[PDB]
RNA sequence: AAAGCUCCUUCGACGAGUCGAGUAGUUUGGGAAUGCUGCUCAAAAUGGGAGGUAAAUUUCUUCUAAAGCUAAAUACCGGCCA
RNA sequence: AGGUUGACCUCGGAUCAGGUAGGAGGACCCGCUGAACUUAAGCAUAUCAAUAAGCGGAGGAAAAGAAACCAACAGGGAUUGCCCUAGUAACGGCGAGUGAAGCGGCAACAGCUCAAAUUUGAAAGCUGGCUUCGGCCCGCGUUGUAAUUUGGAGAGGAUGCUUU
């Protein structure tokens, strides 16, 4: 951690004390991938296949409309991060089906 | 186990085998009677993560409630004092379907005691759930610290009062600044706020 | 009654300060049990695997050729929670697997 | 400015009970005392330091110790709850000063805590023996264990050669240039990198 | 294979 | 309609662990 | 037999028609920043929510929803005793 | 015998064995539903008021509650209530008006339980019936009853002392 400047306003302001370092809480672990979940999940995608949106978006993208695949997936999922991530991750699917073909 | 699979598949509700299966049990659901007994959860990894025990003394009923607005009951539809620029067709009831489907079993069933519900369908007129309920009056119940708390007469008819989960909901019981005005209730936190205090030594 | 038996002999073990594996030898089962199952798959111990045709919810086992499939475990589907049931002494039974046997068989 | 417009006459609480209410809660306090006898009728809580630059110069009692409070002083968190000290599992120890003076504090009592055995007749090591169990106690732990120096003394004495020199330029003019500094950075930063491609252009 | 966690 | 005593004062083995090994304890500080 | 403490390569599951979005009604001091409900859409895995002015990019800080229980300090024009 | 004999699943019957609900009360409490007189010159935003009336559901208290919190600090640390914040930030036709929260002092303090893991060298769990009170039966239950774990962690290891 930057030590504070001692003084009340600018940049690093604030008190000096020596700050710690903390072992990681455990709580803050969510978001991570574990192995079972991982490999579950992959099992689930292959049994149940996509959406039909899913299946738009796909469509968008094997075409090279990106943007119109954006636009599309933020219209169906409701934000834009959601369908940044969805059309990143629809973008995965193509390439592993392109290197197993 | 095989209720994680469960609910990573449920979660794919667009997925042609879950659609599949929610459209011949809906129909199914809309031949069966408007309420009826459940012979065992039609959703296990859901009941189980709500409370639900393969035990006796752990009944499943299925209700289908009607969805959309709700209707103020004045006659013709329409009021007689001043303008409101709306009809009774946009009128919203401040509780869920979910919440009048937990009513409706909980009366069907006086003797025992909601514990939960969940989503199992829908189409355009009716919106299906099924209701965990447990009986208090059971020997496996009362003998069980994990649920014999339902036994003590303070949860007698939990979702008439809003004290499950989607009654909390919309009673709106939540920590932090968007929720200032709901979150020690509504009615008791307007009853403080318009209190007028006047000590001895004033 | 067998359990009940065997569990005689280990206490008759115990009092004459004897281990319980010295009379008891170590046993061979059908496995049951769902999650007890999806488990031995995961962890490639099932050496075959039979599930009931029948399940109602189907989502139970909907999965299961998949998984076992995808762990190289042998499957069947067979007719009959009923008759798997008269395996296991039970009323019904999703799915049972076998990890391993005798030497005579 | 007068909130008179509803129906306000329904909702008067006066205060008669007020002594009343006293002699309840004195009672009650009491009651709770000689049930708990010989314990404190409170339990240990930590030093605290109050949040925002209005009353960071104040130190207060806290709900509980921490956990890496109760590890440092040697106290296992199941034990520490059934000896009259307060755990807060939620709150940690960002600096070094705060966790010093908790694990000092949870020392001196623990260094003051007589502990009877559970059964008379056969004490135990980590139990107090029954010719130290006779002492002067304490049962208000808020009095005992409370905020000594809640501020920092505001006077203090110094030698005439020991005064320090101060910042260059004066600090008024210290307090201008931090502001100023903080208003710029990103503009600097802008424009430093613009420079750098421009370099890396025509380099 | 998948372990949910080591086992004893 | 009460729960019986037993019943009221049945605990789960966890809470009996707990409780048999970390009792609330009887002590005293010193002034 | 159970139980605690100390250290560690590794592992570390964590609640879905839900969250979120649009829209409509209602509500709030939160008529740019509030909550609730209905309809339509409908998620994710260091992910998600929040950070009271809309948005993109890069950071940071805080918790860990969609399951559940729990005394006290608080209310009391009903009832019983004083 | 196989056109038979059975196993299950679902759905029924019974004045079947044992239980439970209803009504009252409703000052206080949790929800739903919901006005108008009034105040705005009148008056469809507004105000009265998220009030009265109506409906459902509890207890000696209820409710809330162990953070998807507050913050932006040298950081606080479940809930409730009092004082203060503060008639403040903020909202508001043609303006009448409306109106919180964090911090801070105090009263009182208390913490926990599941779901998601294979006991798998042994359903270790449980309602009921009969008892000679030792137990024995009819069943429930593997579509999961015990133990173990709940994020503050924990699981696996290592290690040597403590505990009942």
């Amino acid at each position: 951690p930057v030590e504070r400047t001692g003084l009340i306003r600018g940049l690093n302001k604030g008190h000096k004390t020596t700050r710690r370092v903390l072992k990681e809480r455990p709580s803050r672990r969510k978001g991570a991938q574990s192995k079972r979940t991982q490999f579950v999940r992959s099992l689930i995608r292959e049994v149940a296949g996509l959406a039909p949106y899913e299946r738009r978006v796909i469509e968008l993208l094997r075409n090279g409309k990106d943007k119109r695949a954006r636009k599309f997936s933020k219209k169906k999922l409701g934000t834009f991060g959601r369908a940044k991530r969805k059309c990143e991750e629809l973008q995965r699917i193509i390439a592993e089906s392109r290197r197993a073909h | 186990g095989a209720l994680k699979y469960l609910e990573e598949l449920s979660k794919k509700k667009q997925s042609d085998v879950v659609r599949f299966l929610l459209r011949v049990r809906c129909w199914e659901y809309r031949q069966l009677n408007v309420i009826h007994r459940a012979s065992r959860p039609s959703r296990p990894d859901k009941a189980r993560r709500l409370g639900y025990k393969a035990k006796q003394g752990y009944v499943i009923y299925r209700v289908r409630v009607r969805r959309g607005g709700r209707k103020r009951p004045v006659p013709k539809g329409a009021t007689y004092g001043k303008p409101t620029n709306q009809g009774v067709n946009q009128l919203k009831y401040q509780r869920s379907l979910r919440a009048t489907a937990e009513e409706r079993v909980g009366r069907r069933c006086s003797n025992l005691r909601v514990l939960n519900s969940y989503w199992v369908n829908q189409d355009s007129t009716y919106k299906y759930y099924e209701v965990i309920l447990v009986d208090p009056n059971h020997k496996a119940i009362r003998r069980d610290p994990r649920i014999n708390w339902i036994c003590n007469p303070v949860h007698k008819h939990r979702e008439c009062r809003g004290l499950t989960s989607t009654g909390k909901k919309s009673r709106g019981l939540n920590k932090g600044h968007r929720f200032n005005k709901t979150r020690a209730g509504r009615r008791k936190t307007w009853k403080r706020h318009n209190t007028l205090s006047l000590w001895r030594y004033r | 009654q067998e359990k009940k038996e065997r569990l005689l002999r280990e206490a008759t073990a115990i009092k004459e300060g004897k281990k319980k594996e010295d009379v008891s030898k170590k046993p061979y089962t059908v496995k049951y049990g769902l999650n007890h199952v999806v488990g031995l798959i995961e962890n490639k111990k099932a050496s075959l695997v039979l599930i009931a045709n029948d399940v109602d919810p189907i989502e139970l086992v909907v999965f299961l050729p998949a998984l076992c499939r995808k762990m190289g475990i042998p499957y069947a589907i067979i007719k009959g929670k009923a008759r798997l049931g008269t395996l296991v002494h039970k009323k019904t039974a999703a799915v049972v697997a076998i990890t391993e046997v005798r030497s005579e068989d | 400015n007068n909130h008179f417009r509803k129906h306000w006459q329904r909702r008067v609480r006066c205060h008669f009970d007020q002594p009343g209410k006293k002699v309840t809660r004195r009672l009650a306090r009491r009651a709770k005392a000689a049930a708990l006898a010989p314990r404190p009728v409170d339990k240990l809580r930590p030093i605290v330091r109050c949040p925002t630059v209005k009353y960071n110069r104040r130190t207060r009692l806290g709900r509980g110790f921490t956990l890496e409070e109760l590890k440092a002083a040697g106290i296992p968190r199941l034990l520490a709850p059934t000896i009259g000290i307060a755990v807060d599992h939620r709150r940690k120890n960002l600096s070094e000063e705060s966790l010093a003076a908790n694990v000092q504090r949870l020392k001196d009592y623990k260094a003051r805590l007589i502990l009877f055995p559970r059964k008379s007749n056969k004490p135990k090591k980590a139990d107090t023996p029954k010719d130290q169990q006779t002492a002067e106690t304490t049962t208000s732990l808020r009095t005992s264990f409370g905020v000594e120096q809640p501020l920092a003394p505001g006077f203090t004495e110094i030698s005439k050669s020991e005064i320090p020199a101060g910042i260059e330029g004066g600090a008024y003019r210290a307090l201008r240039k931090a502001r100023s500094d903080a208003r710029l950075v990103g503009v600097r930063e802008k424009r430093a990198k613009e420079k750098a491609e421009a370099e890396a252009n025509k380099k | 294979a998948v372990s949910v966690r080591k086992r004893a | 309609r009460r729960l019986s005593k037993e019943d009221a004062s049945r605990v789960l083995e966890k809470t009996k662990k707990r409780l048999t090994h970390f009792p609330q304890r009887k002590y005293a500080v010193k002034a």
